[PDB]
């Protein structure tokens, strides 16, 4: 069964907002364990369009990647109701409660794929991590490494984004108390993306550089794949940086403060005299 | 049951109604016609017996075609 | 049974009734602009789940009437006089009868049953094969006889035409009664027409007429620009008959 | 909605105390919530009008375009700047304009409250427009605002009792149609009349600075928008207006006082 | 028996294959598996089962169902590199038991043990104290500790009855033939509670 | 533009325009595309301040 | 209050979604006949019916006051939006998906007819500033006259196939419809999208059946011929 | 009385308005309707926790159109979860007809009615509603003979209005009869926000992520070869181009296409993007040099 059929995950925001209410109402049933539900949505295809998701019961033990337990029946049920419905719906793959990625998320993978095809891992989190959204996208990638066991099974991160049906994202409009914080649309909203890419690139050297000191004393497992990538950073070094200027705003605002000042300069003129005339005028105006 | 269903359509089913002929006769299954693919892979044409119906105001009209006297009679 | 006009009915009144109409132009295959049959131009939607390749300017559609998206996918235009004509041949008519005039049964056979099996025999020569066959002669000799047993000996299918039911009060009506029996015709090709006493559909020139004469010369009007025009009949064979072909219109 | 307005009694005169308390409310989960800190401030406050409270509750209200928050805001400046009357008509004029017709039901009972005792001119005629709108909430807002500056005083004097009086019996008579604009008719009628024109509920007491009863009783009061029971809590609020002698014996001793009063200007009035 | 999710488990190894119940095991557990879920449904159907494999890497290839139809197709395949884990199917069991299809039922577990265990005394201890504080016993048809090793189950069993409100049994069928499909003789029928 | 929609909505118009206008407090008008109506004045316009062959609204 | 002005804005693009219903569907077609004033405007719905209507947030008067295609929603008859020319053209620009059969190979002949024709109607489509530059004032109409078969639409048909566009072929009669009223707003559309892309050539087959002298004028069917007739004239000075 | 019957107030959760709009819009123009699962606490609090769909059909809204096998499998679900649930009511959307009741719809309102004097029907956003928001507002239906008696002022009680016409008077009288357009808040958390605020985790790279040099150098001479000719129209403009009406401004001070207008699109896409791109490049090359 394919796990290779994934390189675009757009998620409505429907899936993304459902895995925060199934943590809290399925009894809390996470923390230490682990709540794997399954996405309903299409597949069998490339980009993956998740409609929505639902709860599946779960109990995990993490340290030993080979107990688990995970409910049969919820599957077929679940995937035959909502196919009346809409016909784009299927399984699509499981969310994964975090906190970041594991290696115990590889034992879980397997027994997917007997069920319906999928081995997408998505890894939804409830707790609020990066500035953005706490969901990352993962498709199960075979590389060589030469340091442990050649062929090992790994996740590449593949491109996340997002949707919403047109009803469903004024709706999104409506639950807020706001709008939204970006858009990278007009003036306003351009700027604040730029800033937000700037945390967010102090946020993604750290990760990298910890891990580094880390290796050096104090040892962690390592790959050939993730340190000859980070090298070729370093390698690659800029040019030269150059252009882009602008400055044509201040005709636009000058223009425009000549036609409003015509009707003031002539109400400054006629206005000065009648001052005086003014007062009995507006007395008789107010009295009744 | 039927009378119950049928309520909806009952209402317009009275005075005033026109008279009106048959374009073309069609001939299809009882209830719910094909499905089409996109994004939900479901049901658009739910036409069962049906008639496609030129009236004499000179105005056409489509319409599913009552199960009791067929399309085919027509 | 009762039951299942409850159903179907149900359907309808969604809508508060199903309206046909026809893409006036494909704009995008998402939003199409509708020209109604019932009368006024609307831009209109179309269901994320409807194939959008089945909706073509071409063919026909139905709207709700209270939403105007395209609801459902109907086959193309068709007029009712023209879908009987078709579709029944009575009388048949025997071959034999017309023969011992054998000859000039063969000048009419070239135009006739040469094309429907292929086009190719005439495209070999050099030349796009005749259109349209006048018969005529003496009052009472075959003219209207000879159309329809050639016909009836092919097996091919044949639209018989009352051509004084072609024209009715009612304007544009009658411009669309020809244009439609070649269109059927066309669809359902290898194929026959048979108008008969052709002076019916035919005008003159006209212009001081009554409203009779108004219709006359519109139907005229339209049965050149299909027959010889712009548009051609790649099989369908037009037949005449005619008694006297002394009053259509000087063009014809 | 009933702890939300329970919160701030029991915070009467802490000043800047209060402010760490509707700081947390607001900066919480739930909507209802950041209303309950409006409530805080609101009662607290009351016996200076200091710059400190009034920032907060403003800064809910724009953050948020939420119709609750911004109505709720409103209504709770008028409290603090009635030591200082009037402030109050220039700052809820600019936030009744917006596009929520909730802030405006908000606006009409700040104006009321600061003005309770003793009005102003332009705290009158910024209530008015609403009276004639037919959003009914608002209209509501603005009839039961106009008749607690009113209060004490007699029919012929004020032109608006007169009117609002024919306005009363109509709706009042209608029983199909929305129960906002009928309860704005009738509490502001009630009000009007409210103990035969002998009760007030006071801006502030009349010794120098404000009256408890009137403040406990009025806030709860604001809210029968859903449970209607709590307008009762009024009777708290109202505040005899006359003096009652008293002495060594314990008789009332005959006190005889002057009042800036006629009985040929003022004489007893009765509704409809 | 009544009001009771069971776990059944199945033993896949190299072991559970043999002619030692004749005609091979993997035929005659068959046989076996009906006659529990049977008897158990027979005596008031409201109990249903579960399955999954006590052995190597645990597969649920089941959730609560009355359904015979699953015990007998997983039983009749068997890997030969398979052999017993007794921590993975426990821990299993008790993890599954808990969410249920029906959903009202206490908590048993029935195993069918056809291979000598391959976990040390450490181990054995270990789940016991678990299987005893979640209340949760298992009940054992046992030949697989007897084929060359010895019956450590047999300890367990004794202390985990009385205290917990689930019942425990220690089933005894001796190895080479004796039968492993005509388990009316010695009752694994139904599971009893302990209250 | 809360109103806009209210407004917005309607019954929906006529072009018509003023055939003759009576001294009885109704004016004649002919609809373009349907025949001749009677209809008594509104408020905005009224016979003396309409004369006829103006294009009214309706 | 500073911040109240972006709250405010967040409250109105929320409101605008209240608009943006009455904006799509469902919606019928009409056409600008003029405005007459900001808050309200005189229309021709397609239908042969003409209706005063509403302006939804005062729409510009810019590329709406000329005689184009606007929106309007059906259940009100209001017009809600505007669409350009382009849009709702009835037929597209024909002689690319039914050419003719015919060429200059059908006449070789009339040799003085075949020079004048290729120079009046192919040569302005392609160098209009050569054809104004010249002497001749802008591109008007021609008008072919002869007895019967002499190629009068011949030459027209043989430009047209060489070409593959610049040209929209129209029958006489679909102007006509059998619902009245909608017979002369056939007429404008496809005219006007002649002028949107111009040059671009109206060609008619037969003008006859319309371009009658007399008409009845007394049922509902000459009356109709006579509504086409009507509006012809007066869309040939609009081109 | 002894009797209850109010207008009752709908605690819409987070998952609950999202989903209720997806069906409704995917359902268009078909009228589609679903269950609402819940919880009732307080005394006029009905509590939406979750909705699933009845299928999408020419045949809903409509008795016919609940199903007991979707309800009964999807009730079944939620016990291995461990989620106890009452069907507080039901939602529907009406995509040929505004958010009032439709005809169609009174039978189904009916059998809820009986049943739960506490089940309301309750109009989902589809894309036809003209006054929509998203405004949803839940109703019951009476008949005229009940509303005599004095049972329709019951339920009018202890609600906020709000006046809506997207289908003219005839709506608004229903709409009146009912309960007249009854107060939707929504039940909501900070946490939940935030995961809707945010498109992706995507943003803290693509904020950084320019194009080619040689394109935002395009861009900048686009913009400039556009404006120098809306220069000479704004030229005559400049002497009046502050009145009223468009018609009016067409002659004078060009009103037919607008200079003002062209000018100021043109300098505020040009300003913002310049900016970012330059900012950008810049930033990342002296951390990566």
């Amino acid at each position: 069964m394919p796990e290779l059929a994934v390189q675009k995950v757009v998620v409505h925001p429907l899936v993304l907002l459902s895995v925060v209410d199934h943590f809290n109402r399925i009894g809390k049933v996470g923390n230490q364990k682990r709540v794997v539900g399954v996405l309903l949505g299409s597949w069998q295809k490339k980009v993956l369009d998740v409609s929505n998701s639902f709860a599946v019961p779960f109990d995990e033990d993490d340290k030993d990647d080979s107990v688990w337990f995970l409910d049969h029946d919820y599957l077929e049920n679940m995937y035959g109701m909502f196919k009346k419905v809409n016909a784009r719906e299927r399984i699509v793959g499981w969310y994964h409660t975090g906190p970041k990625l594991h290696k115990n998320d590889i034992a879980i993978n397997e027994l997917m794929k007997r069920y319906c095809p999928n081995s997408v891992l998505v890894i939804i989190d409830v707790k609020p991590k990066d500035l953005g959204l706490p969901t990352e996208a993962y498709i199960s990638v075979e590389e060589v490494h030469d340091d442990g066991t050649p062929t090992s099974k790994t996740f590449e991160h593949v491109t996340s984004e997002i949707g919403a049906e047109e009803a469903e994202e004024v709706g999104v409009e409506h639950l807020l108390r706001d709008i939204k914080d970006t858009t990278v649309g007009t003036l306003s909203q351009r700027i604040t993306n730029q800033v937000h890419g700037l945390k967010g690139l102090n946020s993604k050297l750290l990760d990298i550089r910890t891990y580094l000191e880390k290796v050096a004393s104090g040892k962690l497992p390592i790959n050939h794949h993730i340190i000859y990538q980070l090298q070729d950073v370093f390698n690659l070094l800029p040019d030269a940086s150059l252009q882009e200027f602008v400055k044509a705003f201040y005709l636009k605002t000058n223009d425009q403060m000549v036609v409003v000042y015509l009707a003031s300069l002539i109400r400054s003129v006629v206005a000065l005299h009648n001052l005086i005339n003014n007062k009995i005028a507006n007395r008789d105006a107010e009295k009744k | 049951k039927i009378k119950e269903n049928s309520e909806k359509i009952k209402v317009n089913k009275t005075l005033p109604y026109l008279v009106s002929n048959v374009i073309e006769l069609l001939d299809v299954d009882p209830n719910d016609q094909e499905e089409d693919g996109a994004n939900i892979d479901l049901d658009s044409q739910r036409k069962g017996k049906c008639a496609v119906i030129k009236t004499s105001t000179r105005q056409t009209y489509f319409l599913p075609v009552i199960g009791l006297v067929d399309a085919e009679k027509l | 049974k009762q039951y299942e006009k409850s159903e179907n009915d149900l359907k309808a009144l969604q809508s508060v009734g199903q309206i046909v109409g026809e893409v006036l132009k494909q704009l995008t295959e998402e939003k199409f602009i509708v020209k109604a049959t019932n009368g006024p131009r609307y831009v209109v939607g179309c269901r994320r789940q409807l194939d959008k390749s089945k909706l073509k300017p071409g063919t026909r559609v139905a709207l709700d009437m209270t939403t105007l998206t395209i609801m459902r996918y109907l086959p193309r235009e068709v007029d009712p006089l023209v879908y009987n004509m078709s579709h029944e041949d009575p009388g048949n008519v025997s071959y034999s009868e017309i023969g011992g005039l054998s000859e000039q049964i063969r000048e009419l056979r070239e135009v006739i049953e040469l094309p429907l099996t292929n086009p190719e025999l005439f495209q070999r020569v050099g030349i796009i094969p005749p259109k349209g066959c006048l018969l005529y002669g003496p009052p009472g000799t075959g003219k209207t006889l000879l159309a329809r047993a050639v016909a009836s000996q092919l097996d091919c299918n044949f639209l018989k035409v009352v051509s004084s039911s072609i024209v009715d009060k009612y304007i544009g009506e009658s411009a669309r009664l020809i244009r439609e029996m070649f269109n059927y015709a066309r669809d359902h090709q290898p194929c026959i027409i048979f108008m008969d006493e052709i002076d019916a559909i035919g005008g003159r020139r006209f212009s001081e007429g009554t409203s009779a004469d108004r219709e006359i010369q519109r139907t005229l009007m339209e049965l050149l620009n299909q027959m010889d025009g712009f548009d051609t009949l790649h099989r369908v064979k037009m037949i005449m008959a005619t008694n006297r072909p002394d009053t259509l219109d000087p063009a014809l | 909605r009933g702890l939300a307005v329970g919160i701030a009694l029991v915070m009467y005169g802490r000043m800047e105390e209060a402010d760490a308390l509707i700081e947390s409310l607001c900066r919480d989960k739930d909507p209802i919530l950041r209303r309950s800190g409006m409530y805080t401030v609101a009662m607290a406050y009351c016996g200076s009008g200091n710059n400190k409270a009034i920032r907060r509750l403003l800064h809910v209200a724009v953050s948020d375009v939420n119709d609750d928050v911004r109505r709720a805001a409103v209504e709770s400046l008028g409290f603090i700047l009635f030591r200082t009357p009037e402030q109050c008509p220039s700052v809820v004029s600019l936030l009744s304009e917006s596009y929520n017709p909730h802030v405006r039901y908000g606006a009409a009972m700040a104006l009321g409250v600061c003005c309770a005792g003793t009005g102003n001119k332009e705290a009158i005629n910024l209530l008015e427009p609403m009276t004639n709108d037919p959003v009914n909430y608002v209209r509501q807002g603005a009839l039961i605002a106009s008749a607690l500056i009113m209060i004490q005083q007699t029919e012929i004097t004020c032109p608006k009792v007169n009117q609002f009086r024919q306005l009363y019996s109509k709706v009042i008579n209608d029983k199909h149609d929305d129960v906002m604009a009928k309860f704005g008719a009738i509490l502001a009628q009630g009000i009007l009349d409210a103990g035969g024109h002998n009760v007030t509920i006071s801006l502030q007491s009349r010794t120098g600075h404000t009256h408890m009863p009137s403040v406990v009783g009025v806030l709860v009061f604001t809210q029968f928008w859903f449970w209607f029971p709590l307008s009762h809590f009024l009777s708290l609020a109202y505040t005899p207006t006359c003096i009652i002698g008293l002495n060594k014996d314990l008789k009332m001793p005959k006190v005889q006082y002057k009042s800036n009063c006629k009985p040929s200007t003022f004489a007893y009035p009765a509704p409809l | 028996m009544v009001l009771e999710s069971t776990m059944v488990c199945v033993d896949n190894s190299e072991y559970m294959r043999n002619g030692d119940f004749l005609p091979t095991r993997l035929q005659a557990q068959q046989d076996a598996v009906n006659i529990v879920c049977h008897s158990k449904t027979r005596s008031n159907p409201e109990n249903n089962v579960g399955l999954i494999t006590l052995a190597n890497d645990c597969e649920v290839l089941t959730t609560l169902t009355p359904d015979t139809g699953r015990i007998l197709s997983k039983l009749h395949t068997v890997q030969p590199k398979g052999k017993i884990t007794f921590c993975t199917g426990i821990r299993v069991a008790h993890l599954a038991l808990k969410h249920r299809q029906g959903k009202n039922h206490k908590m048993r577990i029935i195993a069918f043990v056809g291979s000598p265990v391959e976990d040390n005394e450490k181990d054995l201890v270990k789940l016991a104290k678990r299987l005893k504080k979640e209340k949760v016993n298992v009940d054992i048809i046992n030949f697989g500790e007897e084929e060359v090793n010895t019956e450590k189950l047999t300890a367990f069993v004794n202390t985990l009855n009385g205290k917990d409100g689930t019942g425990s049994h220690l089933v005894t069928v001796p190895p080479g033939p004796s039968l492993a499909d005509a388990l009316i003789s010695s009752p694994i029928l139904a599971g009893e509670g302990g209250a | 533009l809360r109103e806009e929609l209210q407004l917005l909505q309607e019954q929906g118009s006529y072009v018509g325009e003023v055939v003759r206008a009576m001294d009885k407090k109704k004016v004649l008008v002919k609809v373009h595309p349907e025949g001749k109506f009677v209809v008594d004045v509104d408020k905005n316009i009224d016979i003396n301040d309409v004369t006829p062959n103006c294009r009214v609204a309706l | 209050i500073k911040d109240e002005q972006k709250n405010l804005k967040k409250e109105f693009l929320h409101a605008q979604e209240e608009v943006k219903r009455i904006q799509s569907i469902p919606l019928v077609i009409g056409q600008f006949l003029e405005a007459v004033d900001q808050n309200t405007a005189i229309v021709g719905s397609t239908t042969g019916s003409n209706y005063y209507v509403r302006i939804l947030s005062t729409i510009d008067r810019e590329l709406l006051k000329p005689n184009a295609s606007v929106a309007l929603h059906k259940h009100s008859n209001a017009l809600v939006d505007v669409l350009p020319p382009e849009a709702d053209s009835s037929i597209m620009m024909l002689t690319s998906d039914q050419k003719p059969d015919v060429m200059y190979a059908d006449i070789g002949g009339m040799d003085i007819q075949k020079q004048e024709v290729r120079e009046a109607v192919e040569l302005p489509l392609t160098h209009f500033e050569l054809y104004k530059q010249i002497g001749i004032d802008p591109p008007r109409g021609v008008l072919m006259y002869g007895p019967p078969g002499c190629g009068k639409t011949m030459l027209a048909k043989a430009v047209a196939h060489h070409t593959t566009a610049a040209f929209i072929r129209v029958v006489g009669s679909e102007f006509v419809q059998k619902y009245l009223g909608e017979g002369p707003r056939m007429v404008r559309d496809v005219f006007r999208l002649a002028k949107e892309n111009a040059p671009a050539i109206i060609f008619i087959d037969e003008i006859d059946a319309i371009a009658t002298k007399r008409f009845d004028a007394q049922t509902g069917a000459d009356r109709e011929v006579q509504r086409i007739l009507l509006e012809l004239l007066n869309q040939m000075d609009g081109f | 009385a002894p009797a209850v019957d109010t207008a009752e107030q709908v605690y819409i959760s987070s998952l609950a308005l999202l989903k209720m709009l997806k069906h409704g819009r995917a359902g268009v123009p078909m009228e589609v309707m679903g269950l609402m699962l819940g919880e009732f606490v307080d005394d006029y609090t009905v509590r939406v926790i979750d909705v699933f769909a009845m299928p999408q059909s020419g045949t809903g809204v409509s008795v016919e159109a609940v199903d007991p096998v979707f309800q009964a499998k999807m009730l079944d679900m939620l016990k291995q979860t461990g989620r106890p649930e009452m069907v507080v009511g039901w939602y529907h959307s009406h995509p040929g007809f505004g958010c009032w009741l439709s005809g169609v719809d009174i039978n189904t309102q009916q059998s809820f009615e009986a049943l739960s004097e506490r089940a309301v029907a309750v109009v989902v956003d589809p894309i036809q509603s003209v006054k929509g928001k998203v405004v949803i507002d839940a109703f019951r239906l009476i008949n005229a003979n009940m509303m005599v008696l004095g049972h329709e002022p019951r339920q009018t009680t202890s609600n906020l209005g709000h006046l809506n016409k997207p289908s003219i008077q005839a709506l608004i009288h229903g709409l009146n009869r009912h309960y007249y357009s009854i107060t939707i808040n929504y039940r909501k958390n900070e946490l939940e926000q935030k995961m809707l605020l945010n498109l992706h985790k995507k943003s803290w790279m693509e904020g950084l992520t320019l194009q080619d040099y040689s394109e935002h150098c395009k861009h900048n001479e686009s913009v400039v070869k556009e404006m120098l000719e809306l220069a000479k129209n704004y030229n005559k403009a400049v002497e009046e181009e502050d009145k009223m009406t468009p018609e009016q401004l067409a002659i004078k001070n060009v009103g037919k296409q607008d200079p003002k207008r062209h000018l100021e699109e043109h300098v505020d896409v040009l300003m913002t993007s310049n900016i970012v791109q330059c900012l950008a490049a810049m930033l990342d090359t002296v951390v990566f040099k």
